[PDB]
C-alpha cells in the first residue's frame, strides 16, 4: 500500500539533493505507458477463465526498456508501478542502457497446470505485442518463472514476427541460446563487491571471518566462492537452523553434501536460530535471508565491519541508522543484488551479437562493471556526506534525469 | 450377432420388396432369458400393444395422422418462447445416412455443437456407466447440444455395453439430473439393423441412428455382385 | 463518480436479458486497452507544464477503434473509460464497423493559448502515436474539439507516417477533405427519427405541432427541416427565453434574424420560461437543452405524444417510468444524438475510398441508416415487453458481444 | 491421378487454340508458389500429432490471390495444383482481379473435435502467416469449412498483424462483417444463366419445364427462384427419390415442408429413381447430384434443349460429344457454379470499402456480373466453331495469358 | 535416388540412439519449407526460357536459416532437401545459430554467359525475395557459385530492401566486406582437427609422416600449414599423378612451382597412381580427392593412424567398419569440412557487428571453435561405445530436437 | 484429485486413469491432494489410496517412471508419516498442522516464530 509513497519519497529526496528542478520529479514520479489487458485462456475442463494481465515502462529516453514478470496472485498497478521504478534504478546503478519496467499476471501458478500456463503465457504476449519488441521492451525471468516461460515466449514472438529474434527475451535456455553463469550471477556481484567493500575498508580478505546466514543458491556460490578466493566461512544457516565453527566448516564438504533445497543440519544435532547467528563474531555480515530481520534489539548486537544486504531489503530505517552512527558500512541491495540484472544484459548483448562468450569473458566482464560501479558509488558517497543508500539511489536518478534533459521531453 | 440367415432372409427382401419380409409359424424358440446360447440384450425386451380403452390406429390408409418429424438440439424457455425454441436441426425420419451423420458430426455452429464419446468397457460395467455419464454431465458444462454415442475403436481389450442399456442409463441420468432438454443423444450401433432394435432404440431415447454396419454390408454385396441396385438407392 | 458503475449495471442489465454467460460481461466491463501519458509542452512565457493524457478502446473484435477527445479539465480515468463504453454503445446502435473508444487531455482550453494548444495537440499525437492508426483508432470532434485541431492531428500523423492519411481523422475542414453537413448532423437524425416515430405512431406529420427548446445549431437546423417537411413549430426557446403560437412562428424569419448564439428573444417583450414551455400543448416534445429537466414534478404536466432527448440523459428513471406508465413515446438519446457519429462515419469511408460524395448522396444514405436502425430498435422493443432504452442497451451490445464470441477471445 | 495431367491438357488445348506461344504454356502449368508446412497440434489426451498442410498460388499477375480450404483426409499435392489451376480458371472466366489458388490439411474432420478443430486452424494460420495477407492471398470457405472456421482464421490474423483486417478473409459470419446472400449464391448464378440460356435459345421462360434432381440448398433456391419468375416446376429428387407432375408442383408447399436435409419424398409412396427421372420430358435438365450420370446410354434418352450442368464435371466426354451432335445447349460448370465465387468477391470488395451493400444491390450486381459473361462467353462459342466449354477454359485463359504478357515475365 | 532415404535413416539412427521420442524424427525428416519457382530470363538472341528454381529450409527453431546455392543441371528436389538436411547437421556439429537449408536452380553454367548468368541470378533474387532476408535467409558461395554471383545477389538485396545489407549474403568479395581467409577456411579446419586428432591419439606431430592426395587448394594451403607447423610430408598427389620421398619433399619449392590448377608432378618422370599411393606408409592420411576411393580391397592395405576425410564421403560402410575394427581413428568428413561454413559465419558476424577483424582474429577464433567442437565430439564418441560419424550426427541433431522441444513445435 | 462420492471402486479406477494418462503424456510428479474438499466430495484413507495407487502402478511397470507426493491433512503422527512413507508416498506436506500452528502462534500460544517452528 505505501510502496509507491515510498518509491516516490525517495525518487524525490534523490532529485532535491542533485538540485534538478521539480519537472523531473513530476515527470519521473509516474510510469510514461501503463496497459492493462485481458488475457482469455481455455482450462483442461473446457470452462474459460479470464485472467488480468499488467504492463509498465518506467522510462524510454535512454533506449529499450527491461522488466520482469511475476505469477504472484495479488499483483497491483501500485506494486507494478513500484517493481517499474526500482528496475529503472537498478538499471541507472549499473549504467546499463535500459530504461526500466515491469509485467504481471494475476495468477495462480499453484492451481495453474503445465498445458494452461503454457497457453496463459501465449496468450499474454497475444495481448501485449504490439508494444513490445527487439527495440521497445524485453522480458526476463522473475518471480514464479522461468527457463520455459522465457522459451515458450521467445517462440511465440518469433511465430508473430515472422522471423527469429533470440535476443527479443532474456533468460533463455543454454540450448535456446543461453548465457553460461545465468545461476551465479548474484553470487558473482555479491562476491566482487565483498572484495571490494573489504579493500577500501583496509580488512584483508586472507582469513576474514564471514557469515552467510540463507543457504539457497546465492548462499552455495557465495561461500564456495569465497573457499576459492580464501576467505574463511565461520557460519551458515538455512530454513533448518545453522552451524559456527572459529577455524573453517569444510566448505567443499557442505557443497559436496548439498541437497536440492540446500538443506544442511545435521538431524541429531542442536541447531542455532539466525537471531543468535547474526550476534556471533564476524569481520562480514551477509543477510540473505527473509526481510525485516535487523532492527533496533539486534543493531546494538550486530558486530560485523561491512553488511551486505543480499536480500530485498532485509533492514529497516532505525537499523541503517544505528549502524550509520556505529561507523558500519552498510551495502545497498540496490547494488548488491545487481547481477542477474547484468548477466541479463550480458546476455541480450550476445543474443543481439549473434556470437557467444564463454565463462570466464563473463566473468571478467561482470567483475570489471561491478567493480567499476562501486567504485564510483563509494566516491560519491565520501564526497558527499550521505548514506550509501541515499548515494545509490542520487547516483541511478542521476542518469535517467539527464538523458531526460537531453531528449527534451522537459 | 449377424448371422447368413439373418441377411439373405431379412437385408436382402427389404430392398426387394419395398417393405418388411413377412412370415408364418410365429416363433416357438424359448426366450432369451431361458435360452443356453448367447442372446444380444434386445431379445430380452418385448413390444407392446393396445387391447382395450383405445384402439390400434392404422399408419397406410391413415397417413395424414402420422407425423415423424424429429427435433435435434436444446429446447428453450418453453413459457417465454421466442426463436431459440425453433433454432433447431429438424429431421423428417428416425434414421440417418452415412453422409447424414457425417455432416451432423462435422456441424461446428457454436450454438449447435457435437462431442463424442465412447460407449466401451473394460471390466466394471458401473465404471464404465457412471464414466459416461461424467463426459455427458462434463460436455453440458461446456454447452454442447449434441451426443454421439459410438461404438467404433473397439478392440480385444475393450468390448460394447449394450446399446439399449447404455442408452436407457444415460435418458434417466439426464432425466433425473435436468439436462436432458439440453441435448440430444443420437446412437451409432453396429447392433441395429431390425425394426424391433431401431424402435427401442427410439423409445428409450435415441435421437438417430446410423446403421454403419448395415450400410458396410450393402457395400460388400454390392462390390461382390448380388443386389445389382446401386448403392445409393440400396 | 458513479458513472462507471452506472453503465456497468447496464451493461449487466442488457447481457442478462439477451441471455449471455457471465464470460462476455466480464469481458466488456472494463475497457481492453487504457494508456496514461505525460504530455511535455512550451509556453509561450517558456516554462513548462506537463499534461496528462489519457486513451482507451473499448473493445475492438468488430474492427478499427473510434472516440473523441475532450480538453476537459475534469477529465479522469473513470469518465474516460464509461465514455468509451458510451461510443461502443453508440457504434453497435448504428451497426457500424467501429468498436468503441474515448481520450483525453488534462487542461483548460480558457487559459490555454493558440500557439500553445497547437503544440499540447502536436505532442499528443507525438505520444500516442504508437497504438493508433488508419486499422487501429480513429480520432474525432468533441468537447473543447473542432476543425483546426482536427487538421493539426492529421498533418501531424501524415508527417510521422511519411504519407498523406486523410482517412486517419475524421472532422477535418472541407478543402482538407471533409465531408458537407457536418453541421447538420444531429438535426438529420432527429428529423429521421421524428417522422419515423410520428409514422409508426399515426400522429400525421402534416400540421403536427412541435417544440423545440434549446435553439442552438441543432435547434435551428430541425426547426428549419421541420418547416421544410411541413410541421408546423409552435414553440422555441433559447438561454434567453422562448415563444408562443399554436399557429405557426414564421421559422423562416426566425431564422434570418438568428444571430451567432441563435438567440432569437425580443428585448422588450416577455418571455416563457422552459418549465411553463415544457407544458405547452404540443404533439412532439423534443428536449435539447440542459440536462436533468423531465422530473416528477413535471412528468404528469407532460403532455407530448412523442419525446425526443436529443441531450444527453435529460430524463431520469423516475421521469421515464411515469412517461412509459403514461404510455408516451420516448426515444433514446443513444438514438436521437447519433448523427454525428453517422457523418463522422460517411467521412471516414469518403477519405478511404478517395471520391467524395455530395450532399443529396450523404442525406440519402443518412435517412436510409437512420429509418432501418430505427425501424430495428422499435420491432425489437415491441417483441419484447421492455422500455426503449433498454431496447438500445440490448441491440448494441449485441452486436459487441456476438463479434466477440466469433473471434473467439471467450 | 490423372487429375493434373487433365488440366495441363485442357490449358494446352485451350492456349493452341489462342495461338500463343509454348512460353506461356511452360509458365501457367505449374503453380509458381507451393508451400507445405507442418502443423502441430494438442489433442484432448494431451498428445500431439502433426498435420502435413498445403498452399499454392497459380498465378498473381493479375493481382491478390484466392482459394479455398479442404479438410478432407486424402489431399495431396496434385489436387491441389489442379484445384489452383482450376479456381484460376474460374476466376479469369468471371473477369475478377483474382489470379487463383488453393489450400488444404491432411486431417480427418470426423474424428476431429471442437476445440481441436479450433486449435488446427489456429496452428495453420500460425504456420503460413508469412506468405498470406490481404493484397497476397485470401482464404475462403470450402469443403469441410465454414463460417466459424472463417471467424477463428480471422480473428487470429487479427491477433498476428495487430489490427483489424475484416477484408482478410471471406465467407464469414454476418454479424463478423459477412455478405448477405451467401447461401443463394449458387442459386442465384444459375437462375441467371438458365434465364440467358432461354432468351438466347428462344425458349420463353414462362411456362417452361424445368428438373431439378438434386434438392439441397441449391435446388431449394433455384426451385423457389424458378417459381417466383414463372418457370413451372415438373421434378424434383433429393437422396430418397423424386416426384412427377407435368402442371406443377407447388413448389411452396414443398419448401415449406422442407426438412434440414432438403428431403420431400413421402413414406408410404413409390418415388421415381434418377435414371428415369432424367427422360421425363422438360425444356431445361439440371444435373446438381452425383458426379457421372450423363452418359452414352442415356445421352439417346435425353430430351432437354438445355442442361446446366450446376455439380462438378457431373458429364462425360462421350455425353458432351452426343449432346453436342444432337444441338442440345450444354452449359459448363465453369460458368454454372461461379456464384460463390462472385458472392465471395463482393464480400471482399465491401469489407474493402468498409461499407456494406443490401441484399437488392447485391442482387443486381451478381446478375449483371453473371449475364455479361454468359454473354461474352455465348458470342465467342459462336464466333469460333468450338464447344462451350472449350469456349469456357479459352475465355479463362485469355485474362491470365495476356495479364502476364504484359507484366513481362515471358 | 537413395540420398534422402539414406538421411532419413541417419537421423533415425541418431534419434534412436538419443532415446527422444518419435514426433521429433517426424518433424525433423522433412524441411518446413519448400519453394518451387520459375524464373524468366532473356537469352543474348533474344529467346526466353524458364529457369525451375528451388529453396528450402530445413528448420528454423535455433534461428536464422542458411545455405548454398548449385547451378547444377541435375539439381531436383529430393537432393535440395538431403543437403539442407546435411547442412543442419554440419551447423549443430559446430554449434552455430543456424537451422540449415538450400537453394538451387536448373541451369547449365556452361552453355550459360556472363550477362545471362547475372540476369538469372538477379531474376532468382527477384523471384524468392519474399521468404529470404537477414533474420530469415542467407546465401552462401557454393558449386557453381563464387565471389561475383555473391555480389550481384547484395546488390540487387540492397536495392530490392531500399537499404544496405552487406549481412545479408555471404562469401562476397573483399571490397564489398568480405572476410580474409575466405580460401583457407577448409585447410585450416583440417589443420587444426588433424592436430588435435594427432595429440589424442599420442602421435607426435613433430615428424609426423602426412599424405595428401588431392593438391588443389585445399590440398596446398594443408600442405603449407603442416610444413610450418613441421609435421614433415611423405607424399602428393594431383590428377596428373603424384610423388614419394620419406625424408620431405620441399613444400616451399612445391608452392612455389604451383601452377593455378596445382599440378606438380615433372613431365618426364615417372608419377605413383593413387591407388598404390594410398598403401605408402604414413601416420597419417589426408583423402581429399574423388569419392569412393577406399572400400574393402584397400582397407587391408591402409596403414595411417588418422585418417581424414576432407572430402563428402570419400569412404564407405564397408570401409569404416574395416578401419574401425583394425582401431584406425576415422574423422567425420562433417567435422573435417566445415571451416567454409566456421569463415561463412564469421564473415556473416562481421557484417552484422560493421566492424571488420583481421586474419590473426580469425585465425584464433575458428581454431577455437574447432577444437571445441572436436573435443567434445570424441568426449562423446569415447563415452558412448559407437563410431564418430554416429557421435558426429547425434551430437548434430541433439541441438536441433532440444531446441524445437523448448520453442514447443512439438 | 484423490476424492470420491459414492463409489471407492469408482473412485480408485478414476485414479488410475488419470495416474495412466500422465504418464503416458510424460510426467514425472504426482500430487494426491485432499484439498478442494466439501460436502459432497469426501476424501478416500490416504494410506489406502496411495496402497492402490502404488500396486497399479507397481503391476503396470510404471512405477519407475514417477514419483508420488502425498498432500493428506490426516498426517500429524510420526506413525502416519511412517505408515505412508513405507506405502509409497514420496513426500508428505501436513498443511492441516502448519495451518494450525499459524493459528496458535496468531493466538498467542508458542510463542516461537512460524517459520522456527
Amino acid at each position: 500500500l505505501d510502496v509507491l509513497k515510498s518509491t516516490q519519497t525517495v525518487i524525490h529526496k534523490a532529485l532535491e539533493k542533485l538540485g534538478y528542478p521539480e519537472e523531473v520529479y513530476e515527470l519521473l514520479k509516474e510510469p510514461m505507458r501503463l496497459l492493462t489487458v485481458k488475457i482469455p485462456v481455455r482450462m483442461d475442463d473446457g470452462s474459460v477463465k479470464i485472467f488480468t494481465g499488467y504492463r509498465a515502462q518506467h522510462n524510454d529516453s535512454v533506449g529499450p526498456t527491461k522488466g520482469g514478470i511475476r505469477f504472484h496472485p495479488n499483483v497491483t498497478e501500485k506494486e507494478v508501478k513500484a517493481l517499474s521504478i526500482w528496475m529503472s534504478l537498478k538499471c541507472g546503478i549499473i549504467d546499463l542502457p535500459y530504461g526500466g519496467g515491469k509485467g504481471g499476471i494475476v495468477c495462480d501458478p499453484r492451481d495453474m497446470s503445465f498445458r494452461e500456463l503454457e497457453r496463459l503465457s501465449r496468450g499474454y504476449v497475444r495481448a501485449i505485442s504490439q508494444i513490445v519488441g527487439p527495440t521497445k521492451d524485453v522480458p526476463a525471468p522473475d518471480v514464479f518463472t522461468n527457463s520455459q516461460i522465457m522459451a515458450w515466449m521467445m517462440d511465440e514472438y518469433s511465430r508473430i514476427d515472422e522471423f527469429n529474434s533470440p535476443g527479443f527475451i532474456t533468460g533463455k535456455p543454454l540450448v535456446l541460446g543461453g548465457s553460461h553463469g545465468r545461476e551465479s550471477a548474484t553470487a558473482k556481484g555479491v562476491t566482487i563487491c565483498i572484495k571490494e567493500a573489504a579493500k577500501k575498508r583496509g580488512i584483508d580478505i586472507k582469513g576474514a571471518r564471514v557469515v552467510v546466514q540463507g543457504f539457497g543458491n546465492a548462499g552455495s556460490y557465495l561461500a564456495k566462492f569465497m573457499h576459492d578466493a580464501g576467505a574463511k566461512v565461520v557460519g551458515i544457516s538455512d530454513a533448518y537452523g545453522g552451524l559456527y565453527d572459529p577455524e573453517g566448516l569444510d566448505i567443499d564438504y557442505l557443497l559436496d553434501r548439498r541437497d536440492s533445497f540446500g538443506t544442511v543440519t545435521k538431524l541429531f544435532n542442536d541447531t542455532i536460530t539466525n537471531q543468535e547467528l547474526l550476534e556471533l563474531d564476524c569481520d562480514i555480515l551477509v543477510p540473505a535471508a527473509i526481510e525485516n530481520q535487523i532492527t533496533e534489539e539486534n543493531a546494538h548486537n550486530i558486530r560485523a565491519k561491512i553488511v551486505v544486504e543480499a536480500a530485498n531489503g532485509p533492514t529497516t530505517l532505525e537499523g541503517t541508522k544505528i549502524l550509520s552512527d556505529r561507523d558500519i558500512l552498510l551495502v545497498p541491495d540496490v547494488l548488491a543484488s545487481a547481477g542477474g540484472v547484468t548477466v541479463s544484459y550480458f546476455e541480450w548483448v550476445q543474443n543481439n551479437q549473434g556470437f557467444y562468450w564463454s565463462e570466464e569473458e563473463v566473468e571478467e566482464k561482470l567483475e570489471k562493471m561491478m567493480v567499476k560501479s562501486f567504485n564510483n558509488i563509494y566516491e560519491m558517497a565520501n564526497n558527499r556526506r550521505i548514506d550509501m543508500r541515499l548515494a545509490a539511489y542520487m547516483v541511478g536518478v542521476r542518469k535517467m534525469a539527464e538523458a531526460s534533459r537531453f531528449r527534451g521531453w522537459i | 450377432g449377424y448371422t447368413y440367415e439373418d441377411i439373405q432372409k431379412y437385408l436382402i427382401p427389404v430392398i426387394k420388396e419395398g417393405k418388411d419380409p413377412l412370415g408364418s409359424m410365429g416363433n416357438d424358440a424359448p426366450l432369451a432369458v431361458l435360452s443356453d446360447r448367447a442372446q444380444s440384450l434386445f431379445n430380452y425386451f418385448k413390444q407392446l400393444f393396445a387391447q382395450v380403452t383405445n384402439p390400434p390406429i392404422d399408419a397406410i390408409r391413415e397417413q395424414l395422422v402420422t407425423s415423424t418429424m424429429t427435433w435435434l438440439g436444446a429446447e428453450g424457455d418453453l413459457l417465454h418462447p421466442s426463436e431459440r425454441n425453433v433454432r433447431r436441426i429438424k429431421l423428417y425420419t428416425p434414421v440417418l445416412s452415412n453422409e447424414q451423420f457425417y455432416a451432423l458430426k462435422t456441424i461446428v455452429h457454436p450454438d449447435l455443437k457435437s462431442q463424442k464419446i465412447d460407449v466401451l468397457f473394460s471390466e466394471d460395467l458401473e465404471r464404465g456407466l457412471k464414466d459416461m455419464f461424467t463426459q455427458a454431465e462434463k460436455a453440458i458444462s461446456q454447452g454442447v447440444s449434441l451426443l454421439i454415442l459410438s461404438d467404433k475403436k473397439m478392440n480385444e481389450r475393450l468390448t460394447p455395453i449394450p446399446p439399449l442399456l447404455a442408452v436407457s442409463a444415460l435418458h434417466q441420468h439426464l432425466i433425473r439430473k435436468g439436462l436432458r432438454t439440453k441435448v440430444s443423444i443420437i446412437v451409432e450401433s453396429g447392433e441395429a439393423r431390425e425394426v424391433h432394435h431401431f424402435a427401442a432404440l427410439i423409445g428409450y431415447g435415441a435421437d438417430a441412428i446410423n446403421p454403419y454396419l448395415a450400410y458396410a454390408t450393402y457395400k460388400q454385396e454390392i462390390d461382390e455382385g448380388r443386389l445389382d441396385i446401386s448403392y445409393e438407392e440400396a
